[PDB]
């Protein structure tokens, strides 16, 4: 899964 | 050309080409089926012998106008389907009589509305009613429900609902399970501000929610009866996801949601009111996901804005919806989490390791991993002794590598399915802890295992030429062995098994020869109450429940 | 090939006792310490000896004075830091890498070594010159272990590797890979690296020390295996490689390790025909797979091949690539996978072997711009064509197709490539047959094995006119006389056609749901 953008 | 019947008085006239109402009905008749027909025309004396029918079944047959008075003489009549025909409206007239009427289906047909005049406000007896259909009825309005007060099963299908009035479904009290199909979300805020007192279980089916905009209601504080909400064929957006979780607010009892059929043209990118956050979704205990089509299911997110949400819900399923990982972070805030089933995705050891961290799932009883990509009962059983409170185990459908002699699986783990998992051979991997095991549909050729505590064994669909020792399981309760490779099996067999109280032996090539057959066909017989299914003697079909040798 | 094993027997000295003549001898993995004269005199005949994982310090080459016809020895996994200076002019294959020595004992006479072959080597220094005396052979391995190799005095150690075919380099396996040593090498089929760890740290030490090994003359293969690194240093090694001659790049149990970011990388022109990895470890479980993906996806080779990795999917090229060739095995991908790519029309054959494929319509659709498939193996897959939408858009190039070990029905026949030659069905479950199995006559093989098959609607086998090739076996056919004559009468007409489980004529193959009767026996009036 992936992270948001920060 | 032929109407048919049986004793009881359940006629069937279903598929013989007719172009009018068979002549010559009795008043024996209690069920009349005359589907798929060209009955394009019902008169007004059709109907008039068959006075005692409790069931008219009319369903895709070719109607297209029925005289008003054609059903006046069946007031014993409980069952009415007319759906799929070519109703192009509909008549107070047909209905009135019916007040033994509990069920009319009248989906499939060209209507637009309702007609004029209310249709059902004589029906005191009415549980189910279905109306719309998917091309044309278009307008819903106050009067079509008037008179009805209770209903077990409500299905509207308006797809193309050009106009909804307001307060049509608000005047019935009490709603049991209303299906409703609607194209697109411009009326759903409108129709869910009046079903909040009396639905129970709300179906919300192939709606474009794509764009669905959430906004307060001008309802007063009522509290709300609904249990279950679903979501059959949606396509949904992430920002969908932002919106209709704000309809909980007002079904403040719900306790399951659900999500079928549905498409989500979005990646997980949730930003849940902070609100609805701190309400852990209520009194929502079951969440369930079946086929939920992701189109960039690779892409998803960490799914991390709603961790906080859903640290209270006990049961998650989510299956046949490409799950390739639950992050570890969402799995340690899952802290009352009892049962998880991910059957039919893309778990792999190499995931299932992060997924089961140190502290995950710390309330799991039940895991489900059924037809999944698992390849070692070794690596599997090892990774989830994160699981404390783990019980029971699914990992069947899974094409397993062949088991070792030292595995270490969860000390609570009482329930083991190993089912349709391609073994040919059963080790020491499993654990003595085992209250049941399943380990059919496989290759096995000898189960000689020590299980103690084993009380149920199902292990069916084998190549077993030779049954198991009644030693290796001295409390066993049930053992399904059919469809397995037994000849014969020894004489004094259940001796020891001073507690089977249930047991399979059908569809197995036996022996049944006088001189060898004996304790087996007496046993049968003593206790045919612990035994379902009927051995099949080898060549003669005869059950070995029968005769006996001297 | 008169061999006699002797390993893990525990053992101290050279058995006495063993058969005068025996030609090839291994006390590998044993308690061996000394190797003195007497303890191999009497082998005369002896060729090969094995001596592997032993205990040995010293080995005096002159201790095989009566074995003039020793080709193959092996001594490596000792304890060797001593060695007699002339080895036995019969040589082949000498391997003593895995020892202790202090510097390479490659002594001036080993140039009398013509015959030699194989050459295996370690140390712990390396001067330029260190192999001068087998500069003149025509080797074909040179093992060579820095397991022993520590770093110095800055004072930067060279070591010139004699032109050898394949040249295996063997580091420290426990350890951030740091060696300094500059290798020059002139003439080189394969580079082989083994046991690679890397952080960001050293990243740039391996590319340098690559660097000269890799200077081109014309081209070479290079190998790496049990590369643990950083995906980030993962997309500078392949940037490292694209420039220089590099014809077939492998990689071996690759771990990819702190994190996965987006990383810069253009590909241009390159050497590279083939990428080539198999067995991925991935320790990351957060990040973009993009990230990822792209950097394989956006490759300008003519061969890919990814397998027995955690990977659920790979990203369609953004721009037409010059795949030709795919392969991957064994991961985790889906019925997804380049759906409606049109950026694959040079790709002829693609593997897909042992994934998660479930809708056996979705994977038609696949390849429906797909310009030039002609092999398309989607076997060990979890298909199925019960798919609620039946729609068929083949492409109409497939000639190979690999359906075999998936969970098909019969309806698998409605959808087929227009010109088909070879269709393995095998290991599915079709009992459900149509009337369009002669819609599609242009197959010459076909393997229907292995399913759910009682009869076949009369009439089909005529129509195939181009069937050269079937396998009917492991098939429970109804063989009640009044339908079951047509494939009798078939069998037989065309004993030559069936084939069998391992794959001679046999039209005894096909057996019946009862008997077990061969169905071509079988006579109905
Ligand atoms: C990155 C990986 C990780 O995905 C996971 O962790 C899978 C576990 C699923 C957890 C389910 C939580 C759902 C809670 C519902 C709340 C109800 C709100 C009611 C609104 C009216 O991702 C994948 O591997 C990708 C494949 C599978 C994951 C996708 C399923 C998750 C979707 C949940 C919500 C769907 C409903 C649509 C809302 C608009
Ligand atoms: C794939 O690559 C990894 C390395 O990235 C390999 O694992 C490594 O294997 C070596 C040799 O087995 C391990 O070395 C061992 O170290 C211990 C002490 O830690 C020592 O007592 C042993 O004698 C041995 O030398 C090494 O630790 C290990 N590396 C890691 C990070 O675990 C592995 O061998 C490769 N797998 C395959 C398929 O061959
Ligand atoms: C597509 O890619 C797969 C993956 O690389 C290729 O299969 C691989 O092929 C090699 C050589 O056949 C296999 O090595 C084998 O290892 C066993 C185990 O010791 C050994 O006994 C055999 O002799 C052989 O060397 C390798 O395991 C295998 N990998 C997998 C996961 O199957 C395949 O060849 C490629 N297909 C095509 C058509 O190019
Ligand atoms: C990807 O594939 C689709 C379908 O294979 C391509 O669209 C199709 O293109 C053909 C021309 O090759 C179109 O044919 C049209 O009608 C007749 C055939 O009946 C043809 O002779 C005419 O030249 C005319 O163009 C056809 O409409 C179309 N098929 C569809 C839409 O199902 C598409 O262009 C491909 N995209 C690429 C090449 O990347
Ligand atoms: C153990 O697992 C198997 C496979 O998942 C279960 O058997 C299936 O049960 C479902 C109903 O839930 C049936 O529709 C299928 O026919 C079964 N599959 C086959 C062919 O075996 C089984 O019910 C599980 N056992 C227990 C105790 O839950
Ligand atoms: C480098 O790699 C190529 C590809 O593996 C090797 O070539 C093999 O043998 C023939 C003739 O050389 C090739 O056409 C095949 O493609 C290769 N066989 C396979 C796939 O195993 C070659 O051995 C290596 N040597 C070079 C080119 O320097
Ligand atoms: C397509 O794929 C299958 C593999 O999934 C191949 O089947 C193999 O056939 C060979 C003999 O020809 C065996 O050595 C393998 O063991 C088989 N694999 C198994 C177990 O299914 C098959 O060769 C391919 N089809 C064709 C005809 O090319
Ligand atoms: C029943 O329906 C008719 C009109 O369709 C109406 O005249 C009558 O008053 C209704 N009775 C009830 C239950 O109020
Ligand atoms: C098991 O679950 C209970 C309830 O959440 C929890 O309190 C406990 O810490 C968990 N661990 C065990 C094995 O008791
Ligand atoms: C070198 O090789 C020849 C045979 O090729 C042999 O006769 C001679 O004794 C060898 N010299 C030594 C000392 O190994
Ligand atoms: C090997 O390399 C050297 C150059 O460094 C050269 O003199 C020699 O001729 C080459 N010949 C081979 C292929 O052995
Ligand atoms: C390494 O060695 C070669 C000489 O054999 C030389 O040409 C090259 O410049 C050297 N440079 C380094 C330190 O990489």
């Amino acid at each position: 899964c992936s992270k948001k953008k920060k | 050309e032929s109407l048919s019947c049986d004793a009881s008085g359940v006629c069937d006239g279903r598929s013989r080409s007719f172009t009018s109402i068979p002549s010559g009905l009795t008043a024996a008749m209690k069920s009349l089926d005359l589907s798929f027909n060209k009955i394009t025309y019902i008169g007004h004396g059709d109907l008039r012998a068959c006075a005692n029918l409790q069931v008219l079944i009319l369903k895709s047959s070719r109607i297209n106008t029925i005289e008003g008075d054609a059903f006046y003489s069946l007031g014993s009549l409980e069952h009415l389907d007319l759906s799929d025909n070519h109703l192009s409206s509909l008549s107070s007239s047909w209905f009135g009589p019916l007040s033994s009427l509990k069920y009319l289906n009248l989906m499939g047909n060209p209507y637009q509305t309702l007609g004029v005049t209310s249709l059902f406000p004589n029906l005191t007896n009415l549980q189910t009613l279905r109306i719309g259909n998917v091309e044309t009825f278009s307008e819903i309005r106050r009067i079509d429900f008037a008179g009805l007060t209770s209903l077990n099963e409500l299905e509207i299908k308006a797809l193309s609902l050009r106009n909804y009035q307001s307060q049509s479904l608000k005047s019935i009290r009490d709603i049991h399970h209303l299906t409703l199909h609607l194209s697109e979300s411009a009326f759903l805020l409108e129709i869910f501000a009046d079903i909040l007192s009396s639905v129970r279980y709300l179906e919300l089916r192939d709606t474009n929610l794509a764009r669905f905009q959430f906004s307060p209601l001008p309802v007063d504080e009522v509290s709300s009866p609904m249990k279950k909400l679903a979501f059959r064929g949606s396509v949904l957006t992430d920002e969908s996801f932002n919106e209709l979780l704000k309809l909980l607010r007002y079904i403040l009892e719900l306790s399951e949601v659900e999500f079928d059929d549905c498409t989500l043209n979005g990646l997980g990118d949730f930003n849940p009111s902070e609100s609805d956050v701190v309400s852990e979704l209520g009194k929502v205990e079951t969440v369930t996901i079946r086929r939920l089509h992701i189109p960039q299911f690779y892409l998803f997110y960490d799914l991390s804005t709603v961790y906080s949400l859903l640290e209270k819900v006990k049961r998650i399923t989510v299956e046949n919806s490409k799950v390739f990982l639950v992050p570890c972070s969402f799995s340690q805030h899952l802290k009352s989490l009892e049962f998880l089933d991910l059957s039919e995705n893309l778990m792999v050891e190499e995931y299932l390791k992060n997924s089961a961290c140190k502290g995950a799932w710390p309330s799991l009883q039940t895991l489900v991993l059924s037809q999944n990509h698992l390849r070692s009962m070794q690596k599997t059983g090892e990774i989830l002794l994160t699981l404390k409170n783990l019980t029971s185990l699914d990992i069947s459908r899974n094409t397993f590598h062949p088991m070792p002699d030292s595995c270490q699986w969860p000390e609570k783990m009482r329930f083991l399915n190993l089912s349709s998992t391609g073994i040919r051979v059963v080790k020491t991997c499993i654990p003595q802890t085992l209250e049941v095991l399943d380990v059919s549909n496989n290759n096995l050729d000898s189960f000689s295992l020590f299980l103690p505590r084993l009380q149920e064994l199902y292990i069916s669909r084998n190549k077993l030429k030779t049954l198991p020792d009644a030693s290796l399981f001295p409390v066993l309760l049930v053992m399904k062995i059919a469809s397995n490779q037994l000849k014969s099996v020894p004489d004094g067999i259940f001796d020891r098994l001073t507690s089977l109280q249930k047991i399979w032996l059908h569809t197995n090539p036996w022996d049944c020869s006088c001189p060898r057959i004996d304790y087996l066909s007496r046993w049968l017989n003593k206790n045919s109450q612990k035994e379902q299914g009927s051995a099949k003697c080898s060549g003669s079909g005869k059950p070995v429940r029968s005769i006996i040798c001297p | 090939e008169s061999m006699v094993d002797y390993s893990n027997r525990n053992l101290t000295h050279v058995p006495k006792d063993l058969p005068p003549r025996t030609k090839a001898l291994s006390l590998s993995q044993n308690s061996i310490s000394e190797l003195r004269m007497p303890d191999i005199s009497f082998l005369s005949e002896l060729r090969v000896l094995r001596l592997s994982h032993n205990r040995i310090r010293s080995l005096d080459f002159h201790v095989f004075l009566f074995n003039q016809d020793l080709e193959y020895l092996d001594v490596s996994h000792n304890r060797l830091q001593n060695i007699s200076c002339c080895p036995m002019a019969s040589l082949r294959h000498l391997d003593l890498s895995f020892n202790d020595f202090d510097v390479l004992p490659v002594c001036k006479e080993f140039g009398n070594l013509t015959k030699l072959t194989f050459l295996g080597l370690s140390a712990a220094k390396f001067r330029q010159l260190d192999l001068l005396p087998v500069a003149h052979l025509h080797l074909s391995c040179i093992l060579l272990d820095l397991v022993s190799y520590h770093i110095k005095g800055g004072e930067t150690e060279s070591l010139q590797i004699p032109n050898t075919t394949v040249l295996h380099l063997v580091f420290h396996p426990n350890s951030l890979f740091s060696v300094q040593v500059n290798m020059s090498v002139n003439a080189l089929g394969h580079l082989q690296l083994s046991n690679i760890k890397l952080n960001d740290e050293n990243c740039q030490r391996l590319m340098t020390f690559l660097s000269e090994l890799t200077r081109g003359p014309t081209l070479l293969n290079v190998t790496l295996q049990h590369i643990e690194t950083t995906w980030k240093c993962s997309v500078k090694l392949f940037q490292f490689f694209w420039p220089r001659p590099v014809e077939y790049l492998n990689i071996y149990n690759l771990t990819i390790t702190e994190r996965i970011d987006r990383e810069e990388f253009t590909y241009s022109e390159t050497a590279l025909k083939s990428l080539m990895i198999e067995h991925v470890k991935n320790q990351v479980f957060l990040f973009s797979k993009e990230a990822l993906y792209s950097v394989f996806a956006e490759m300008n080779i003519k061969m890919l091949s990814i397998s027995d990795t955690p990977f659920i999917h790979m990203v369609c090229p953004p721009s037409p690539s010059s795949f030709t060739f795919l392969n991957f095995t064994q991961n985790v991908f889906t019925d997804s996978v380049f759906q409606g790519c049109s950026t694959l029309k040079r790709l002829q054959t693609l593997i897909l072997q042992r994934n998660g494929l479930k809708n056996f319509f979705k994977v038609a659709l696949m390849t429906k711009n797909m310009s030039s498939l002609e092999t398309l193996d989607v076997s060990l897959n979890s298909l199925n064509s019960h798919a609620y939408d039946r729609t068929c858009a083949w492409a109409e190039s497939i000639l190979v197709l690999n359906l075999s070990s998936n969970m098909l029905t019969g309806s698998v026949f409605r959808c087929l490539p227009p010109k088909v030659k070879v269709l393995d069905l095998h290991n599915n479950r079709i009992m459900s047959i149509p009337k369009d199995v002669t819609h599609l006559q242009a197959l010459q093989e076909l393997n229907v094995a292995s399913n759910q098959l009682k009869s076949v609607p009369d009439g089909v086998f005529d129509r195939l006119t181009s069937l050269q090739y079937i396998w009917l076996h492991d098939n429970p056919w109804d063989c009640t006389c009044p339908g079951i004559r047509y494939l009798s009468e078939w069998i037989n007409k065309h004993s030559g056609v069936v084939r069998n489980s391992a794959g001679s004529v046999a039209p005894d193959s096909a057996k019946c749901s009862g008997s077990g009767k061969p169905v071509r026996s079988i006579i109905c009036p």
